């Protein structure tokens, strides 16, 4: 099966394979056991070419894997700026949820990625969204002592 | 307890370690050749500590120099200090580590570590009341953090009766190299919760922010953190380094400090906090330095100590001063913060005066805190690894040398245990 | 003779014992070296506590054990290292670091058989050995854990000698250990059954005299030290010169401890006077009678008048007429409120040593007239134990450090055994006092 | 919740001549009185009280929460000659001398047999002991290093620990006789772990049930002053009396309803964490020995049970 194929060349970052195995019919949306498809997995390794190329043949920009986890999430997780700003072009949920009630906002401002939750903030993020523990990412920011990003999360207005 | 053995591994181990060696030459007045040329017979009452007497009157350092990357010896070699090393205590590979504990761990570091060992073994054989190890290591990297720990898992099993103490650079992402440091970090304090009898939490959360809020560096260096952990260094030393009754040696500074095992990580604070080359226009007073290493901005642990309480504490005063207002100033801090202070641990404040004062400065204090509030540092780490761990990103770069999920899984587990017993004591009351 | 050996155990029996061995050199006219000049008279006074060479040499019945060689090596090369037998100078490498297990068992076990060879040695010298004077600290691993080590195998090894012991209590001024109190209770208890007598030497109380009467802002060991020796020489004189109480061992038990376990004295010393404090008349035998009675002069911090008394000796040194003395004993009798236990004699012992009070040239005590130290056995001594069981209960019901002494051998039942014979004693205290 | 339980022997031969006289008074059916003072626990049997009564108030309801599915620990504490092999073993082929664990696996096989209809049964076993603080599997002389591990929730399990299928009471008898075999004993130098895990399968529901009974042997604390104990039985000892150390912080953690329960202060308190916790029932048996001389060594045994409460 070329799909497994596809998502083994997107995860790491073979370009060239995308292209090739792509032509022979493979499935631009094609999910291993855990649901990632090759634009989730493009978008957790950083590679921005192939996240563009997928986007430019029907990739679904808001998929999710088992664990709600959009491609989205996982860039603001591992702090691609780039690839934020072409999946949020690409109409990504700046927004979305995944099972521990976690936004790509959250998972920037644990992270410490502070351009991404600009953007993020730019693109509306949602200020007041909880997790599970009914933590909002400003809660984070003063729960952790982070003065830098309290500051950005609060300059809304 | 006189022999202290220093190790010093990694890139920020090595660069932390160099300077540690350079600060306490100029306080015992030695040399870069290892010649003494001081004014004062205070300098070489302990000497012996951390050096070692060569012949032909030279003092040369009891330390140990390890690394998996290969630049790292030339660049110590080439500093100010440099020469003074035993070249023989300088064991160095050639593939690094890559960031990655596991390959530091496992892989490169395992490789290495028996060569590490038998260079240990000679300088403790020459020991003549060896008190145990010092290292010095960032939890973010590869090196560092995993070798670190094997290294100290390979030392305890041959020295159980040895004090093992470390000074850990946690990561930040305001200094940062990569998404994989709350890994390293996470994997190498389960090592530390089990292996070590003391720990101070050098965090480059808390040195990047004293730089750029309080020192106003608007692009702080490696340099600039270091200058702040050169004078922690110092300082929580100074007892070891010089005549004296508190906490002279490492396991009296552990019995101490550590009434529970595993809650062995301290705050390191010092006052003044100054940026290299800046000049200091009148000394603090006894009320100032009481005050200000006591606070939360000169903690060198990104932890407010108001939201915690006290274990214990002990506090080194440098510099010429009346050991009235000392007491005094001491006391008063206590009785005015009580709460703050866990009643259930009496008399935790143990105060020490060193009548030498460090560089530059004319008079100075070191705080040593352990506190329930580092409790926060542990919850920063713990949470940008559970973000991280949950998403299963990177694991592969660890499984893949060899490393098994499970031991990420039992790393997480531990120090939100960790979290909850500063927690029950924090909670604690004598009732 | 009727020698006596003295013990010096840890650092703070080490440089209490150099105070008193130079204040006893001092008092005897013995010089550092040993020898001492033209009025020789074997037929000596002193001789219960000095041997005599050959060269005309007194040697001190004195043994120094540390766990470390710092203080010891202090003794070796300072102005005293040709006065004791070299050989009865004994240290380790390694110390206790204040804990009490490291002392009594893991690190102590290594030198004990030295030092009762060493000991042997000192006591095959002897015609008719009385026992021993054991000066060590409460809070310190050695002066806790290798004491009572020692404490116990002296007992097998001279089961009919008396031991007294001169014991540092901790206070936090001058405290190097959060575990102090851990440390005072488990030798306490283990040491109990041992000793026959015991002067405990409150630091704190020490440290008050320092700096309320010999104005001393911020007191040093070597300030305490010489105080202190001043207090023990004046307990030590009746069995270093031929009085009539006290003369020894076994009548310090007699006069002070009518029961066995109750056996920690009280003991208080006037006057104490600054050497730069001049010019002030001498005191009378009356004025420093009464001083006696004063809480301020006493070696342990507790309130008499709220206890009772069991025994009451009063040892006088200097220009101390016997009437006046029997005068001033009066005027207390009725003046004060001084209350016995419904069954020990309402009476105080006297003892006269006419020889003027010796102090260290050029230290801080002024040289007197008249001097007096008073030991009574009362139950407000009690008040300092209860203050130790305090800060033990706080720590241990939280079972902190604990883990430190478990790991050196020690089960943690012991800790509870300890405690439990400390309530016992303040039981003992309570049901006496009433 | 936890309970205590002590147990007085009757005195033997070997100290009838010596003289020595009953210290042991009691109050109630909780309460020993040993100098005055009172001891409460949660049941006290005495010299009288048989290995049935013992077994019934100890033992039989963990036996059926295991046979229900949940997990349940027995601790047998005691110094030597205080009846810890009585009480635990005793005659394990005679019915009336029989002791605690030939009754547990008496009562475990008489309800499975009786449950033939829809279930199918397995019963495991497995035997370590923790000696130098190392994980010995006693049913395998080469694992002599186990170590412990999580699995994907956090349960810390022996990894790589015998496993032996038993199929009746004779057979568990027979592997606790082979493990005791392999035990470092000079009087036990270590602490034991027996572990009974009842699995069933319900072939018609598909439902599953896996309950363990821990059975935990442990050596008795030893006072290294008195003894003298060097080298390795120094180490050995260390290990024992931290072992216990550990236990007791986590039974007085567990009985004070703390939020932190220190499991990780030993490995013997990681090995029961899963069977410590939660909704699990846990006896420790206290065994006693009545003399005058034994007065010392009697008051630890009780002081340690004390510790639990
Ligand atoms: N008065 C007096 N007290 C002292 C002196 N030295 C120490 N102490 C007290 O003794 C206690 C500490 O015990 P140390 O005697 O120093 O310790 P140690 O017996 O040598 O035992 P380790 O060092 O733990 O092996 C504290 O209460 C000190 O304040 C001294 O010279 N004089
Ligand atoms: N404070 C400080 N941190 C450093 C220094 N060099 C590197 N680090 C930190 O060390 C961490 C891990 O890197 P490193 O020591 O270079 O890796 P290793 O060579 O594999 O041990 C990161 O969090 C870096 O920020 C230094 O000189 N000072
Ligand atoms: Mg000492």
């Amino acid at each position: 099966d070329l799909g497994k194929k596809l998502l083994e060349a997107a995860r790491a970052g073979q370009d060239d394979e995308v292209r090739i195995l792509m032509a022979n019919g493979a499935d631009v949306n094609a999910t291993d056991a855990s649901g990632l498809t090759p634009l989730h997995l493009a978008a957790t390794y950083g590679h921005l070419e192939i996240v563009e190329v997928l986007l430019k043949h029907g990739a679904d920009v808001n998929a999710i894997d088992i664990m709600g986890s959009t491609p989205l999430h996982l860039a603001a997780l591992i702090g691609h700026l780039e690839i934020v700003e072409v999946l949020l072009k690409h109409g990504a949920d700046v927004n979305a949820v995944d099972t521990w009630g976690d936004t790509p906002l959250h998972l920037a401002a644990i992270m410490g990625h502070l351009e991404i939750v600009e953007v993020l903030l730019k693109h509306g993020a949602d200020v007041n969204a909880q997790d599970k523990f009914g933590k909002t990412a400003f809660d984070i920011s003063i729960d952790n002592g982070n003065e830098d990003l309290a500051e950005i999360l609060q300059k809304l207005n | 307890m006189r022999e202290i053995v220093h190790i010093q591994a990694g890139q920020c181990g090595n660069q932390i370690g160099a300077k540690f060696w350079e600060v306490i030459s100029d306080e015992h007045g030695i040399d870069p050749t290892g010649s003494y040329h001081g004014d004062s017979d205070l300098q070489l009452e302990r000497i012996n500590v951390y050096y070692n007497e060569a012949t032909g009157n030279k003092y040369v350092p009891r330390a140990i120099l390890v690394d998996l990357e290969p630049g790292t010896m030339d660049s110590v070699r080439s500093g100010p200090f440099g020469q003074i090393f035993r070249p023989d205590n300088f064991i160095f590979g050639q593939s690094g580590a890559g960031n990655n504990w596991a390959k530091g761990h496992y892989t490169e570091g395992a490789e290495l570590v028996d060569s590490v060992l038998d260079v240990v073994r000679k300088e403790s054989e020459s020991c003549d009341c060896l008190q145990g190890f010092q290292l010095t290591h960032s939890l973010g990297g590869g090196t560092g953090s995993g070798m670190g720990t094997l290294l100290i898992s390979k030392i305890r099993e041959e020295y159980p009766d040895r004090i093992m103490n470390t000074f850990s650079v946690m990561p930040s992402p305001k200094v940062s190299d990569t998404v994989v440091e709350p890994y390293n970090a996470t994997l190498s304090i389960h090592q530390l919760v089990e292996n070590t009898d003391e720990t101070y939490s050098i965090d480059n959360e808390a040195l990047y922010d004293i730089c750029f809020r309080t020192l106003k560096l608007t692009t702080p260096t490696y340099g600039d953190l270091n200058h702040l952990v050169s004078a922690t260094m110092s300082g929580v030393t100074t007892c070891l380094r010089f005549p004296g009754q508190l906490n002279a040696d490492l396991r009296k500074l552990a019995v101490n400090m550590v009434p529970f095992p595993r809650l062995h990580f301290f705050m390191p604070g010092f006052a003044p906090l100054t940026s290299r080359g800046s000049q200091q226009y009148r000394a603090l007073t006894v009320p100032e330095l009481t005050q200000q290493m006591f606070d939360s901005k000169n903690m060198m642990a990104a932890c407010d100590p108001r939201h915690g309480r006290y274990l214990t504490v002990a506090t080194i005063f440098r510099g010429r001063m009346s050991m009235k207002e000392v007491d005094e100033q001491m006391l008063n801090i206590q009785n005015k913060n009580s709460s703050y202070f866990v009643e259930w641990i009496p008399n935790n404040v143990k105060t020490a005066v060193c009548d030498i004062p460090p560089r530059g400065l004319k008079m100075s204090s070191t705080f040593i805190g352990n506190s329930t509030a580092i409790q926060e540092l542990f919850k920063r780490i713990s949470e940008q690894f559970t973000a991280m761990f949950r998403r299963k990103a990177f694991l592969h770069w660890y499984t893949g040398e060899g490393m098994d999920e499970m031991e990420f899984t039992e790393a997480e587990s531990n120090m939100n245990d960790l979290v909850s017993e500063y927690q029950q004591y924090q909670d604690a009351t004598a009732d | 003779m009727r020698e006596c050996i003295s013990i010096h155990v840890g650092q703070a029996g080490v440089q209490i014992g150099n105070a008193c061995w130079e204040l006893y050199c001092l008092e005897h006219g013995i010089q550092p070296d040993g020898q001492m000049p033209s009025d020789k008279t074997g037929d000596d006074s002193f001789n219960t506590f000095f041997s005599e060479t050959g060269a005309g040499k007194h040697v001190p019945r004195a043994v120094f054990v540390d766990l470390e060689p710092t203080v010891i090596d202090e003794v070796r090369t300072g102005t005293y290292r040709q006065l004791f037998h070299p050989e009865q100078l004994i240290t380790g490498k390694e110390d206790a670091a204040n804990n009490y297990a490291r002392g009594h068992y893991t690190i102590g076990k290594e030198i004990i058989d030295l030092v009762l060879d060493r000991i042997r040695k000192l006591a095959d010298q002897c015609t008719g050995l009385q026992g021993f004077l054991v000066f060590h600290s409460f809070g310190g691993g050695t002066g806790s854990g290798f004491t009572s080590l020692l404490m116990e195998r002296l007992s097998v090894d001279y089961g009919k000698k008396s031991k007294l012991e001169f014991s540092i209590y901790p206070a936090p001024q001058v405290s190097t250990a959060v575990v102090e109190p851990y440390n005072s209770i488990l030798t306490t208890h283990t040491t109990l059954e041992h000793s026959d007598c015991a002067f405990m030497v409150d630091n704190e109380a020490i440290y008050d005299i320092c700096r309320r009467n010999l104005d001393i802002e911020r007191p040093t060991y070597t300030n305490l030290n010489r105080l202190i020796s001043q207090i023990v020489s004046s307990i030590t004189a009746s069995l270093r010169f031929d009085g009539a109480l006290n003369v020894d061992l076994t009548e310090f038990q007699t006069n002070l401890v009518p029961y066995p376990r109750i056996h920690f004295p009280l003991a208080t010393y006037a006057p104490v006077i600054s050497a730069e404090k001049a010019y002030h008349e001498q005191l009378s035998v009356a004025e420093i009678t009464n001083a006696c009675f004063e809480p301020a002069n006493q070696m342990v911090k507790c309130d008499p008048r709220h206890g009772k008394y069991m025994a009451c000796c009063l040892l006088y040194r200097g220009d101390v007429v016997p009437k006046d003395v029997n005068a001033a004993i009066a005027t207390i009798k009725t003046k004060r409120s001084i209350q016995f236990v419904d069954w020990c004699p309402t009476g105080f012992k006297v003892g006269i040593n006419y020889q003027p009070p010796t102090v260290v040239p050029g230290g801080d005590l002024a040289k007197v007239q008249r001097a007096v130290c008073m030991l009574s056995n009362t139950t407000a001594i009690a008040e300092a134990w209860a203050r130790l069981d305090h800060k033990f209960d706080l720590m241990y019901a939280k079972r902190a450090f604990v883990h430190w002494y478990v790991g050196e051998g020690m089960e943690e039942g012991e800790f509870s055994e300890a405690r439990e014979d400390m309530a016992a004693l303040e039981k003992d205290y309570e049901e006496v006092g009433v | 919740n936890i309970k205590v339980m002590c147990r007085f022997r009757p005195l033997n031969e070997s100290e009838v001549n010596r003289g020595d006289k009953y210290i042991a008074k009691f109050q109630g059916e909780d309460t020993v009185v040993i100098a005055s003072k009172p001891y409460a626990f949660d049941r006290v049997f005495q010299s009288s009280t048989s290995q049935e009564q013992v077994y019934n108030d100890a033992a039989k309801k963990i036996v059926k929460d295991v046979l229900e599915g949940y997990n349940g620990t027995i601790f047998a504490y005691g110094q030597t000659s205080s009846g810890k092999t009585h009480t635990m073993e005793g005659k394990l082929h005679d019915p009336e001398g029989m002791g605690i664990i030939p009754r547990i696996v008496q009562d475990i096989f008489n309800y499975i047999y009786s449950m033939d209809e829809n279930l199918e049964f397995h019963i495991k076993v497995s035997y370590f002991e923790i000696y130098l603080d190392k994980i010995r599997d006693l049913l395998d002389v080469s694992k002599t290093n186990l170590s412990v591990h999580e699995d994907k929730n956090r349960v810390p399990y022996v990894k790589g620990a015998t496993e032996r299928f038993v199929s009746s009471p004779d057979e568990v008898m027979d592997t606790i006789d082979e493990g005791k075999s392999n035990r470092h004993v000079a009087s036990s130098r270590s602490h034991s772990i027996f572990l009974i895990n009842v699995k069933q399968e319900n072939t018609q529901t598909e439902q599953k049930l896996s309950g363990k009974l821990y059975l935990v042997d442990l050596a008795g604390s030893e006072k290294v002053s008195k003894t003298g104990a060097e080298g390795a039985v120094l180490d050995e000892a260390k290990n024992i009396n931290k072992s216990l150390s550990a236990l007791g912080n986590v039974i007085s953690a567990l009985a004070e309803g703390s939020t932190y329960v220190p499991y990780r202060d030993s490995k013997m308190t990681r090995i029961l964490q899963d069977s410590l916790g939660g909704n699990a029932r846990t006896t420790i048996v206290i065994c006693c020995s009545p003399s005058s001389y034994n007065e010392s060594e009697t008051k630890s045994t009780l002081l340690f049970g004390q510790r639990a409460k």
